[PDB]
């Protein structure tokens, strides 16, 4: 299984006597143990891209062959671990060396094999019974909030010969053996999948289920769907880190997954040290986010190979529990970050650019990409069903758009929330731009939200044609100062205001506006928008002659109402419960509606 | 008419950023006149003279914002566009030479 | 100007101290690697 | 204003006068070294013991068909007793039938410690297999611990990573 | 250690401009050092960048002319390039090579690294705090430097983008609110620039703390190449293995891009986007990256990277694939050193990224936050007035417009106009800028909360 | 001793032209002399090197050059300087480099033009616009540079203890010019402040009489340093005089404008710009700087007697 290098031209390692080797395939290059990749073969004479420094390298030196290509070892133990963009523990690499350094050629595999983990069979299974791909014969207690379903490898199946009994294994040993027309395959608890490899599922199911994030806007007027892809600009002003911290924190999705691509030192350090003081009430208990959070991690200076590889290694981990029935949602940290470590590559190997100076095939990586995520039926008899969501961001250089990078992701991600550095010098928060923010799967939610909500859906059609009237008259107030102005534009102006302030802001460093339940904030808008028709039909229904309603009558006559609206978002649904706090917006629109009574 | 015709080159998108800068800045103190005279012309409501200026004002800031920037705007994109359009048929050029080089080198072997 | 060179001559006496303590001891190991030849094919060669 | 620069000048200098005086040490150690060396070579049975040594060395590192040794002639006694000794043990190690000369009308210069230089067939590779070369070469590679050993350890460092 | 026999060869297959082609070499290594001896007994240095079975391929260091293919010897060292390290080594004038040009010994070693390290692991890495203060107003009180934060300084050529950094190379130090060192290494830096650095820091006594590494122009182009590697090789051994804050300065990175481009050439690959190889991205991370706080230790390494701007383009792929993997900027300007403010730096355009931890309680001074937002609208607000003025005249200004343009006047003299030896720390940076925020009355600074005037804006 | 070397010679001797003539620069420099070394292009040196670099096959860099341009160009740079020299006389020589890029354009991507600019100290760049206006030397003023300064203080200080501030001075005013030229190329002096007025008119006579000159009249042949500092003593005396004036009764009953300082001494501008032609060696120096005092005594008499 072993070669020799005939020798080195930089990062291009040439082996020979290598001629039982694939493309793609994995190479452990000299007494270091390099990692490498074959590119390009020749009789039995292979070109090795080696990700790391190749300093010291002889002619005659070993070359190992790993049948696998470039995979993801994925079982017990992948939770509350940070890997390397090629799946290589830092925690461990950084505690098992007591180095601040990435050793060069370190060998760390990616789960430990000396921890003995609970093991408990399905109870169903029985030795001479069939089982098939995606089968779930038994599962491993790691934490109290996400169990370890260990699944039979795809592309794999037969009649079961042997069946571990409950029990404390540990990666290395065998739990299931079964036999397919004679071959006999032994099975740990630990899979390995080629990470460039879309892992199958059943059935590809239609996204209908929303992501229900804490943000009101960001919901209300953008909704995201479990299994769907959006896209997040990623500026230093844009506040980003509302969107990371309230979707890794309160989402309904089971597990989350932070991809790095290669960011900043300093930024990858900020996340690795938010990310573990994050946490959140589950049972009552408050736990911490890393039990059921998985993080690959990657700066600038890491191998191209494993930031390129970053993107693929995430979304492969994220497969992973997909097919265990969990609701997933991955963020990539930056995708502009990722484009360049593929342009790198694409330049080392002399290919002709293309858009840009980007590889020809940019925009197929990204589809292929993006359409790896989506909910699905599960493979396996369970019938059990789960998700991946995208949420990846995007950072062009400059800040344009016309960057094919960004340009060939809004061309692919159905919702696009938008940000701004402008509100956030504003104090405005979450920074969202509004006008620029879109989501493409309105449709798709209109079927839970009749089901469930009834009258959101004309709610956010007014709030939306509200703030894009608000923006329509901004030139006729610059040019008038609301003199020259029809009561019912000023209705318009000062309750899209009143929307800007106390709906779509929200402060999240208050205990009480921390997640917004969306039954709140469908309840703070239909108020808002039931106050701006009472408002308009005031003004409209008495405007004739003689005895009319002004926005200077409403305003003076029922302040009480304003503000009773402006304090609605203070309902804090630790304390006050679902019963009250609509009993109390109930009570706010009846209050108000009689407010305009009392005008006609 | 769409571009200002001058044909694609280092030296001209050096001169497109520099005339952007200059458009850009016109803009502003243009603006910045037409807003002084605004907040006059309406501070006295030598009136009449008030209002042309500030149409006429006016209307030389709308033409550099919707004419004379969008066309030096779409003229250094086309250059910058043409530019990596020489980049390219350069790179082509010079992979087929190292690679002709490889291929004499193994025939001399 | 005096109190340089000053300081100077001590440090130098101090290093010609120090280094006397053990000069038998380093002298002595070094002796010893030099003579220790520990012959070696090296490690790529193959037949 | 003048003064600063003084002081600044002083300063910097008398630093490196007692840096200059550490590697007057340090040289004056090597010395004493080689003349710790040379009164070695000046034994017999020792000597020949490293000249054993020293061409097996020579030989598994050119791997050659054909190989010349050259040594200083009032050597020539003992290194024909190491080649005779070397090929054997040699042949063993590598399986490889290689011929070794001693050259006859050439020596090494009489002034070297000892130690001897190997030649290839066409003696277009030779092997600094001499005394004096291995001496500097190891003093240079372990000098960071004659650094600690005669002065002392470096107080200001605490992780050796 | 090796203790094996060096072999040296005199075959040699040919020699093609800087680099000769040598045969039947012994399991050769790929950046193997090697030494050469000319015929005249000239030696030089050279470095192997291709191993094809027995045809290694050496760049020489120096220049190849006199080389023959029958009698030029190379010497094989059987390693690679490891720089000899220690604490004495600061304080001491280095050239490329790690060579003494300072008439002192040769580095007397702690330890031998390899000057391309390896990156550190992200696990381990602390988020920076505290601040390095530079003794320069416009970036201590408005940009400052996060114990830990990597922010490059662009100019264009022409403008006195060394005559800063040997300023900055004086002046460092911690806040003081003794383990403090600085590295500086500077790449294709000409003649009479190299004597004023190494005069400057020489002369003013701050030689004690400073490893200086001087690249000069006519020097090996690759040794260009491992100068950074060296001086951040030496930072690593200083900051991550001695308890202490290494402040680094790497000036001139465009020749080292030029360097490096020269070097992909000798590899006949193929130039990448304006010339540059494909992957000068990750050559300048692997640079910059080699900062920052670890965890369990006291230490810390930051960077300035100091850059030219070609054609004053920030969009050129220099500045912008540095700023890109960078977090903020300082920016020197021209319109500034024209006017002849020194230092000629824009606050308006700059950046510090990690400034919102560097600066407030328990590191600087509780109203540094304060009042650097509120300065920084104050000078915008007055090039805006000042712009208004140039249209409307003086007579149409209101007095809060002339308050701003007597805040611009004075600002720009008396904040940022410092002087190359005028040594301003961060408490009396903060103080100057009171001395410009008391020209306004209290309810025109927004930005600045009541409590912080009511304790700060009198007197 | 010149080297001569047309455009039709072979590349070979095209490229080596530069190196003859810096090994005979060097070796008076070893004399003790002064050497001053003139290039006539270094671009065609650069082309040079583009067109071996083809003919050797041999994989180039940005615009066809190779990518060791900007070694050979440091390599030639970096033969000069003021040295001690070798040799038991103890004498000190220097050489002096002044190299000459052909422009192909003003844009500093060139790949010659960029590796000159990241080497030498002084660069003396030629406006295009200034060229086609006639306006003789042609130099921008405001892209040049020259990195001497502090190195010359010393000497300026010793000597003349006038010409550092001057040309402190200098700078400021023609750069507060471009920065209002701007300006008036919008508003058409609609509004300006005095001050502002008296700047743009001095820096006209500074454009006008004193960094324009014929190089080919007995006057302005070779104007010696004393004259040129002279030149500008004078009329930085005046601006700050004139802006003394106009601020100092600023916001008063007498106020004063450029209006009446340039009819109330216009006679005073006219000397100021007949500075040039004082002819130095036809007429002597004694004489020229005795004639430049009585400039500035008129000066102050004219503004004492205005307010």
């Amino acid at each position: 299984t072993f070669g020799y290098v005939h020798g080195v031209s930089g990062p291009v390692v040439t082996a020979c006597d290598m001629a039982g080797a694939a493309m793609y395939e994995l190479v452990r290059v000299g007494h270091s143990e390099l990692v490498g990749e074959i590119i390009r073969l020749e009789g039995d004479m292979a070109t090795i891209q080696v990700y790391e420094e190749t300093s010291g390298v002889s002619v005659g030196d070993p070359v190992l062959r790993t049948g696998k290509p470039l995979s993801v070892e994925l079982g017990p133990g992948i939770m509350g671990a940070i890997f390397d963009g090629i799946q290589r523990p830092l925690s461990d690499i950084s505690s098992q060396t007591q180095s601040i350094y990435i050793p060069r050629g370190v060998n760390v595999s990616a789960l430990s094999r000396d921890i003995k983990w609970e093991f408990i069979p399905s109870k169903n299974l029985r030795v001479g019974s069939h089982i098939t791909g995606g089968d779930i014969y038994g599962i491993v207690n790691e934490n109290s909030l996400i169990k370890h379903k260990i699944m039979l490898p795809p592309r794999s199946r037969g009649s079961v010969t042997y069946i571990a009994p409950p029990g404390n294994y540990d990666a290395s040993d065998v739990v299931l053996e079964l036999e397919f027309e004679g071959v006999k395959e032994k099975l740990s608890m630990v899979q390995v999948w080629p990470v460039r490899q879309v892992r199958p599922v059943t059935e590809k199911l239609p996204a209908n289920h929303p992501l229900l994030t804490g943000q009101r806007v960001l919901d209300a007027l953008f909704p995201c769907v479990q299994g769907g892809t959006t896209a997040i600009p990623g500026a230093f002003g844009c506040g980003k880190t509302v969107i990371s911290q309230s979707l890794s924190k309160y989402s309904n999705s089971d597990v989350i997954i932070y991809v790095g691509c290669g960011e900043r030192g300093n930024e990858m350090s900020e996340v690795l040290r938010d990310f573990p003081e994050l946490t959140m009430e589950v049972d009552g208990k408050v736990e911490s986010i890393m039990k059921r959070t998985a993080l690959v991690a990657n700066t600038s200076n890491m191998p191209v190979a494993a930031r390129e590889a970053s993107i693929y290694t995430g979304i492969t981990l994220s497969e992973y529990f997909r097919d265990m029935g969990y609701h997933v949602s991955m963020m990539a940290d930056s995708t502009s970050r990722w484009a360049e470590a593929l342009r790198e590559i694409s330049g080392r190997l002399a290919e002709m650019p293309a858009d840009s100076g980007y590889p020809a095939y940019l925009g197929a990586r990204l589809a292929s990409f993006y359409e790896r995520a989506g909910r699905v039926k599960c493979l396996g008899n369970p019938e059990r069903e789960g998700s991946v969501s995208i949420v990846g961001a995007v950072s062009p250089p400059g800040g344009d758009f016309s960057d094919p990078v960004t340009s060939a992701t809004l061309g692919i991600v159905q919702v696009f929330w938008g940000l701004d550095k402008k509100l956030a010098q504003r104090k405005h928060f979450p920074s969202v731009n509004w006008l620029i923010s879109y989501s493409k799967y309105m449709r798709a939610l209109d079927e839970y939200y009749d089901k469930h909500f009834t009258e959101f859906v004309p709610l956010r059609t007014k709030a939306k044609e509200i703030l894009q009237e608000e923006e329509d008259l901004a030139e006729i107030v610059q040019l008038v100062g609301k003199a020259s102005l029809a009561e019912t534009d000023k209705i318009t102006l000062e309750v899209a205001k009143l929307i800007k302030d106390d709906f779509l802001q929200q402060n999240g460093y208050t205990p009480y506006d921390r997640f917004c339940p969306f039954y709140k904030t469908v309840g703070m808008l239909s108020n808002m928008i039931s106050f701006y028709d009472m408002a308009r039909r005031a003004v409209e229904t008495t405007a004739q002659s003689d005895n009319k309603i002004t926005w200077s009558i409403i305003r003076e006559h029922m302040g009480e109402i304003l503000y009773k609206l402006s304090s609605m978002k203070f309902k804090d649904p630790v304390k006050d419960g679902e019963a009250k706090i609509k009993a109390d917006y109930a009570q706010l629109l009846e209050d108000m509606q009689n407010a305009f009574r009392s005008l006609e | 008419k769409d571009r200002i015709e001058i044909f694609p080159s280092r030296m001209a998108q050096t001169i497109m950023k520099a005339r952007l800068k200059g458009a850009q800045t016109g803009r502003n103190l243009l603006k910045k006149k037409s807003d002084a005279l605004t907040l006059r012309f309406r501070q006295i409501l030598s009136f009449v003279t008030l209002d042309e200026a500030i149409k006429i004002t006016n209307r030389r800031v709308n033409a550099i914002e919707h004419v004379i920037i969008p066309r030096i705007e779409r003229t250094l994109a086309y250059i910058i566009t043409e530019l990596d359009e020489r980049e390219r048929e350069e790179f082509y050029r010079l992979k087929k030479i190292q690679e002709k080089k490889k291929i004499i080198k193994e025939k001399s072997e | 100007s005096a109190e340089v060179e000053q300081a100077t001559r001590r440090q130098v006496q101090g290093m010609q101290s120090s280094q006397q303590r053990n000069r038998e001891r380093v002298l002595t190991q070094l002796l010893g690697m030099v003579c220790d030849v520990r012959p070696q094919v090296h490690p790529n060669y193959r037949i | 204003q003048q003064k600063k620069i003084q002081m600044s000048n002083l300063m910097n200098q008398a630093r490196l006068k007692v840096l200059r005086a550490r590697d007057d040490l340090i040289t004056d150690l090597l010395n004493e070294a080689k003349q710790r060396l040379s009164k070695v070579v000046k034994d017999t049975t020792r000597y020949q013991v490293l000249l054993d040594g020293l061409v097996l060395q020579g030989l598994y590192q050119l791997l050659e068909p054909r190989m010349i040794v050259r040594c200083r002639k009032q050597d020539f006694p003992l290194v024909k007793a190491a080649v005779q000794k070397a090929i054997p043990m040699y042949k063993i190690a590598t399986k490889k039938d290689v011929d070794v000369q001693i050259d006859l009308e050439a020596y090494l210069p009489e002034d070297i410690a000892g130690g001897v230089e190997i030649y290839n067939g066409d003696r277009k590779i030779k092997v600094s297999n001499t005394l004096e070369s291995r001496l500097d070469l190891i003093a240079q590679q372990m000098m960071p611990e004659v650094r600690g050993a005669l002065f002392g350890a470096n107080a200001n460092r605490k992780f050796l990573d | 250690y090796l203790s094996q026999p060096r072999l040296t060869y005199k075959t040699v297959s040919g020699v093609n401009g800087p680099l000769v082609i040598l045969d039947h070499v012994k399991f050769p290594r790929y950046a193997e050092i090697v030494h050469l001896t000319l015929p005249d007994g000239t030696k030089r240095s050279g470095q192997v960048l291709e191993v094809s079975g027995s045809k290694a391929v050496v760049q020489v260091f120096e220049g190849t002319s006199g080389i023959d293919a029958k009698k030029t010897s190379c010497e094989f060292t059987g390693d690679i390039l490891r720089t000899p390290v220690s604490e004495d080594m600061l304080g001491r004038v280095f050239n490329g090579s790690g060579k003494p040009i300072d008439r002192g010994p040769v580095v007397l070693a702690e330890d031998f690294l390899d000057i391309m390290g390896q990156p550190i692991n992200p696990q381990c890495r602390i988020y920076p705090e505290e601040m390095i203060q530079t003794g320069i107003s416009a970036i201590d009180g408005m940009n400052s430097i996060a114990r830990g934060q990597k922010i490059p300084i662009f100019s264009a050529a022409g403008l006195p983008h060394n005559e800063i950094a040997a300023q900055i190379c004086r002046q460092a130090g911690l806040v003081k609110k003794e383990n403090f060192a600085i590295v500086f290494a500077a790449m294709g830096v000409n003649m009479e620039t190299a004597r004023f650095f190494k005069s400057d820091f020489e002369e003013n006594g701050s030689m004690d703390n400073v490893c200086l590494f001087l690249n000069l122009a006519n020097d090996p182009t690759i040794e260009r190449i491992i100068t950074p590697r060296l001086a951040l090789t030496t930072a690593e051994f200083l900051a991550y293995q001695c308890e202490k804050h290494v402040l680094v300065i790497l000036t001139d990175m465009s020749s080292y891009a030029e360097a490096l481009r020269e070097v992909s050439a000798a590899r006949e690959e193929v130039p990448g986007r304006r010339g540059f190889p494909g992957y000068m991205y990750t050559d300048l991370a692997t640079i910059y990256e080699r900062a920052g706080r670890v965890e369990g230790r006291n230490g810390s390494i930051t960077q300035i990277p100091i850059l030219t701007m070609p054609n004053d383009d920030i969009t050129h792929p220099i500045p912008d694939l540095t700023g890109y993997i960078t977090e903020g900027q300082i920016y020197v300007d021209r319109q500034l050193h024209n006017r002849q403010i020194y230092p000629p730096i824009n606050v308006l355009p700059s950046l510090s990224r990690l400034m919102k931890s560097a600066i407030g309680e328990g590191m600087t001074r509780k109203d540094h936050a304060d009042v650097s937002n509120q300065l920084y609208a104050c000078y915008a607000i007055g090039k805006d007035v000042q712009a208004m003025k140039a249209v409307v005249g003086e007579e149409a200004l209101t007095s809060d417009d002339l308050l701003y343009l007597e805040f611009l006047q004075k600002f720009e003299k008396n904040f940022i106009t410092q002087g190359p030896y005028e040594n301003r720390t961060v408490y009396e940076t903060l103080d100057i800028g009171w001395q410009l925020l008391r020209i306004f009355p209290k309810e025109m600074l927004k930005r600045i909360p009541q409590s912080t005037l009511s304790e700060f804006y009198p007197r």
